């Protein structure tokens, strides 16, 4: 399964990429 | 930032829901005070 | 789904202005230079936005004879704000000056 | 990793910060230091 206790490694790399867009807008509002 | 390959998934989540609700602090702290200088 | 694959979705849902369920949703005003009186019935409500969010925006208005509601859902639109009182300030000033 | 993604990031949405960063930025003020920290760890590795 995913479980929260899942590794960013581990991850399908769909959901990689996604979290990786996530990622720079959480830094998109900091630098803004 | 690239998210670091070792983390944990709850962790970052955790550590994301922390950073946007103090971004949403600030937003409406930063557009209240957009709202006194209109 | 799995908990994790609506949890992240939901939070994502609550980052982007484009959702109505954004964390971010202040209401600005803006002034009509027209000096033509708007029928508050006519202001056609924003885009992604909720029918009790512009219910709001038309029940907290200060003028609504001259001031029509204005969303910002990110520190874009606010700087896409603040810009314009900078702009406003230079010229505000240097009718002032004159 | 972390100060090359936010340099990364700043200059991607062309954002002037109207509070331009402090000058030189405190990244150089320690990139500085830790020159200083290799030389006395030469000057004490040339003293055992």
């Amino acid at each position: 399964l995913i479980t929260e206790s899942t590794k960013f490694s581990d991850l399908p790399p769909q959901l990689k990429n996604e979290l990786q867009i996530l990622n720079k807008m959480i830094i998109n509002n900091n630098s803004l | 930032i690239g998210i670091n390959e070792s983390k944990l998934l709850e962790q970052l989540l955790n550590e994301w829901v922390s950073e946007i609700e103090n971004q949403t602090k600030n937003f409406y702290d930063q557009a209240k005070t957009i709202f006194v200088w209109d | 789904r799995s908990i994790i694959e609506q949890k992240l979705y939901d939070f994502m849902q609550s980052i982007s202005p484009n959702s109505l369920n954004c964390r971010f949703l202040y209401w600005f005003y803006n002034y009509q230079a027209n000096g033509q009186l708007v029928d508050p019935n006519s202001i056609p409500k924003p885009p992604n936005v909720t029918v009790d969010q512009w219910a709001y925006a038309l029940s907290n208005n200060p003028d609504p004879s001259i001031l029509i509601p204005v969303a910002a859902k990110s520190f874009d639109d606010l700087i896409n704000r603040r810009m314009k009182q900078e702009e406003t300030i230079i010229a505000l000033d240097q009718n002032t000056q004159e | 990793l972390n100060s090359v993604n936010e340099q990364v990031h700043l200059l991607s949405t062309q954002f002037h910060s109207p509070f331009s960063q402090a000058r030189p930025s405190k990244e150089m003020e320690i990139i500085v230091d830790s020159l200083v920290e290799k030389i006395d760890r030469i000057k004490q590795t040339i003293l055992c």
